[PDB]
């Protein structure tokens, strides 16, 4: 597998998840924004450890594996698209069609028997809400809705976001995001103060284990996720004490937000409402390789017309993006990086000492282990 | 002080049974051979339920990280567990199984 | 088990020593100078592979492992000492007491069952001669004297020195300093001329194996080390010849220095007298990880009054440190690094071709192998 | 030996070649030019993973392993040649003779019993055509001619070249050079236009491969190699088509070059004629370690007198070196680097999908597997091991 | 001085080693393999170890320092890292007494 068998045997509750160091194969993943790739201008990227090339031909997106079948070089070292529908390797000129990856010509040996008998791996690509999703999997893809949080694809939902590469395994990003008690790191958030938001330091759980979360095994669209319900019977903590004496307090804002938090396979978090009562935040932690992920952030707001979308776009660039996506979430970034060492040798998955609020994370680990569509392995990446 | 867990007939040798207590933490009852033992149900190393683990002899293995505890003494039997498990009074009275407070 | 078993089996004379790549556990080690850590200003450091935290509370030093029990992050990423007796992890606010490492509070959930049931690892800390010694070990710590070189803790001994990080395994440093013939590398030193010192190109054997090397394992103070009586039994070589022709000469000076040298566990060398007939140099080779060590060097001159200090300090700071510790010992630094490659794969321990002068070193390997208080492994560093 | 048996089992036709990650031991290899090593000025280098030292004494070259027998440090960290015929380790002063590597003295202990009873490994070295060759092997070396391509040593052949360190395994370089279709990467080289060359986008296989590929294992001097007779048996592809439409054409210059290419053990390519009709190019891909090689380039031109040799030296510097060795081959450098990832874990040798133009390369792999004089291993580098 | 008296043949048990110190010279090691006696230099040619402090298995002496080994009869290396042969000294038993040559064999 991807992890020492001795460790996998130990984590009987969620071995597939611990083994999924490279992410889950056979799911859709957003990797860039539509306006980032123009007609006839191939773009490179790495997803689930695989180097890919994406091109826009006649407005439509196509995805080919960035690895020549011949000597395994990346075609992108020197891109040569000699006809609108093909790409020619810069080394010995093996030429492939973007449409189906078939080897259709070899400039240096036009009559080779390999022509029409070899095919470069291709992956489905779909655009939605200005986002570019790639189905990193085999066979016919399921509807995109299965791998997106509820409402993301709503007709009136206006989506704007930001994307960047963060140095941590995708799972550490997922868990931090869905961690009920991690809000402690945001106690000094400027956003919280300026937007007058109510933000406790944490929650004293109430009720039984089962009431702490709400697991969704299937919307009519087949999505799988978990809602964090620690606040349904829990007591929000606003005064932090040590030895019985107050040493810290939470935010007593009047605006109540983020009362709806859910994590969905393949790894996208939905926080609603946030950062404002009329908005929603959806963020993906896309696996690039075992040590890196794309932190694909998006903010949604229902807009009924071109005027509202224009206004939203304005507040996004001037306020939400800088104050929320960057200001508030920047703390999440270094928090993720801080867990790298403990989990790097895979030992942290055994030595971690969890407490009550981690019930949410446990539910996610079990959901992911039970309903993922496949474990990406090194064999998929290279493999002989 | 005791409370009927179940009939000694209900539990087959080598099986585990979770015991919920009103306004109290859950307990786990294990039957090793023909004798009964009881400890807290929650693993001391985390938040897992030992009643969902694997019992081998008098040693219960946690389903989360593989830690283990001796069901008789409640002492750790395998890492990452290091904090002793609480053990409770168990006794069979007329075929029925009963458990009480922590010893 | 830090080394290939096939290698340990070959070195029946000192297998434990070869295996101690990460140093010996259960020994005191100097890590910094008392002057470097002020009141309420925690500091980080890595010792024997373990990330540690040291703080001074009411003048007393305390040491806690720098790894939260929860998700294993370093508390030092963002220090939060909310009360003078505790430190609060910046992630989910698990709070520990500096004196016993006990988890006493959790701001994010004051009702957690973990409170008062978990405990963060702590290590004994003791100051002496202006040095901070940490007992990287388990159980009751022995007196600091057991792991110190003779005359270091003399009431009148004014100990002064400096410290830095060197890129080489600690053992290479030990075997570079306790090498009678390596002084050849200092033949062009400044401390030699600018201090009219007498230093031969090297000290060769004269009496016999035992004769020159004196093993110590009967001392009542607990000490364990080896002496190499170069000045009392060794033979100085001032004229180096090739084919009978003299091509290099030693240093002729009146000042008689270094006639007594000993190495003591866990890894401290004593050069007496040095750098002056009235002085003594004590230097530790503290393991940080398998590739680096702290070069903790100290120069000490006896004193019996508040006077002769500002002088010895004005001296130590004006000529001794820049000429005896830096000007002279700097050659030792690159010599240590030059041996890294040969021993990096542990094969140098088998392929090295030793000669007469290495008789002392061999004694040290055997003693260190039979009197070390424990072998530090990756198991101590992480788990398993 | 150096590669997982699971991989070697999948390349049964040329397993030794795939196993030779560090190169072939017991062969001569050029490492620098004669003019680069002056009397009494020791130079360091790494060959087949071993650190070596070369010195010129009384005009003759000597090669010693750059690793003291004592504590294993490199003598070159601080070179100390106290007498014309010796070198003293800067650490404990163990002194060795360049002639036979014998430990002849120890300045720090003149009475040591090790003196005269230990010896540093030495390797044969010899100069030819202004190049310094080292026999990285054991025992008496074979004639240099065995490990050189045809004509390189001819009396009237004037040799001039350039050398540099490239970051790729030596075999990726070999297969980049001895490849008739890879010249597609050179279609825009300044050499093509500026030297009016006739150069197709690539040379495709002709009607009969048995005639295009010529395995040579019956050479009198014992050289072993493979010819890809592209000019007389191959097909020059000048019009590159996609879907039958011409998207790119080769160069229709008047100078006829590249009639034939050949690769020879231990790893030297000969391009004939190149880069001009009256010249030849000979280039070695010398193993430094598993990830690096010397790209030792030489251009040969028959010169019949001093006037011609001088004119050649001038044209080499003003035209051939910059226009050909750099202007043409510079693209081969990044091409080689581009193959590293795929072959990094040795899986590329199993996962590559070759085509007909690669048939001569496969013949080379088979020949190299059969006629190499030894597989260099990490044990040779650290110290051979054996139990009674 | 040509032959050095070592000890009585009975003094040594089969498979044991005895170090022979010589004033003004390097120590020798006498080995008893079964009923036969052999002698070599006592110092391992690979370093400064005493072969008499090593392990004798058959006619092969294993060095205690690095595990190198030699054949006590021929003096030739038997296991790495040893590469230099040991000097061999002739041994003779007369009157049930063991004698070892003062000068090593010339080969
Ligand atoms: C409370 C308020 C905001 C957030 C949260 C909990 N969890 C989050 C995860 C990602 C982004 C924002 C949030
Ligand atoms: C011999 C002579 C001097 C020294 C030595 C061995 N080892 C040393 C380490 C530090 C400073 C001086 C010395
Ligand atoms: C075909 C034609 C020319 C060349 C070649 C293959 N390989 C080469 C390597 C160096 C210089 C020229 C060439
Ligand atoms: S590597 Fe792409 S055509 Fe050869
Ligand atoms: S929660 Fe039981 S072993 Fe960790
Ligand atoms: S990682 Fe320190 S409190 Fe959670
Ligand atoms: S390392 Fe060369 S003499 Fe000691
Ligand atoms: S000293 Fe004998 S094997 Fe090295
Ligand atoms: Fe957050
Ligand atoms: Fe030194
Ligand atoms: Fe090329």
């Amino acid at each position: 597998a991807n992890v020492d068998e001795a460790i996998l045997k130990r984590v009987k509750g969620w071995a597939p998840y611990v083994d999924a160091k490279l992410g889950f194969r056979n799911h859709w993943y957003p990797v860039m924004f539509s306006k980032e790739i123009n007609e006839g201008e191939p773009k490179t990227l790495k997803l689930l450890g695989e180097n890919l090339l994406v091109n826009r031909i006649d407005g439509k997106l196509y995805c080919l594996k960035d690895r020549c079948l011949h000597r395994g070089v990346q075609l992108s070292v020197k891109v040569e698209c000699k006809t609108k529908s093909t790409i020619t390797c810069w080394y010995h000129a093996w030429t492939y069609r973007w449409e189906d990856g078939v080897l259709c010509d070899i400039l240096t040996n036009p009559t080779s028997a390999q022509i029409g008998r070899q095919k470069l791996k291709t992956y489905p690509v779909q655009e939605a809400k200005g986002c570019v999703f790639i189905y990193l999997g085999d066979g016919d893809p399921p509807p995109l809705a299965r791998d997106t949080p509820p409402n993301f694809l709503d007709d009136d939902m206006e989506i704007l976001g930001k994307n960047q590469i963060i140095k941590s395994n995708w799972r550490l990003a997922v868990e931090n995001g869905f961690d009920p008690s991690h809000i402690y790191i945001h106690k000094d958030s400027i956003l919280v103060k300026d937007n007058d938001l109510a933000l406790p330091l944490g929650f004293a759980p109430g009720g039984d284990r089962k009431q702490q979360t709400r697991v969704v095994d299937d919307d009519v669209v087949g999505r799988k996720g978990v809602y964090d319900l620690i606040g349904e019977h829990g007591v929000p903590v606003f005064e932090g004490t040590i030895g019985g004496e107050v040493v810290r307090e939470g935010a007593y804002g009047e605006k109540i937000v983020a009362n709806d938090i859910s994590i969905w396979l393949p790894g996208v978090l939905k926080v609603n409402p946030w950062p404002n009562p009329d908005m929603m935040q959806f963020e993906w932690y896309v696996p690039i390789d075992e040590n890196t992920h794309y932190y694909f952030q998006t903010l949604g707001k229902p807009c009924a017309n071109d005027e509202e979308r224009k206004k939203y776009e304005q507040e996004f660039e001037s306020k939400w993006k800088p104050m929320a996506l960057e200001g508030f979430n920047n703390d999440d970034i270094w928090a993720r990086e801080a867990m790298v060492d403990f989990y790097a040798d895979d030992k942290g998955w055994v030595n971690e000492i969890l407490f009550e609020s981690d019930e949410a994370i446990v539910a996610w680990r079990k959901l992911a282990s039970e309903h993922n569509q496949g474990i990406q392995t090194q064999a998929h990446v290279s493999g002989l | 002080i005791w409370l009927k867990v179940c009939a000694a007939s209900d539990m087959q040798p080598g099986t585990i049974r979770r015991v919920n207590r009103v306004g109290a933490a859950p307990l786990a009852v294990y039957r090793v051979g023909d004798q009964f033992y009881a400890t807290e149900d929650t693993c001391t190393h985390g938040i897992a339920s030992l009643s969902e683990g694997t019992l081998d002899g008098d040693v219960i293995e946690c389903p989360f990280h593989g830690g283990a505890f001796n069901v008789c003494t409640g002492m750790p039997a395998s890492s990452p567990c290091t904090v002793p498990l609480g053990v409770f009074e168990v006794e069979v009275k007329e075929g029925e199984v009963y458990v009480a407070g922590e010893k």
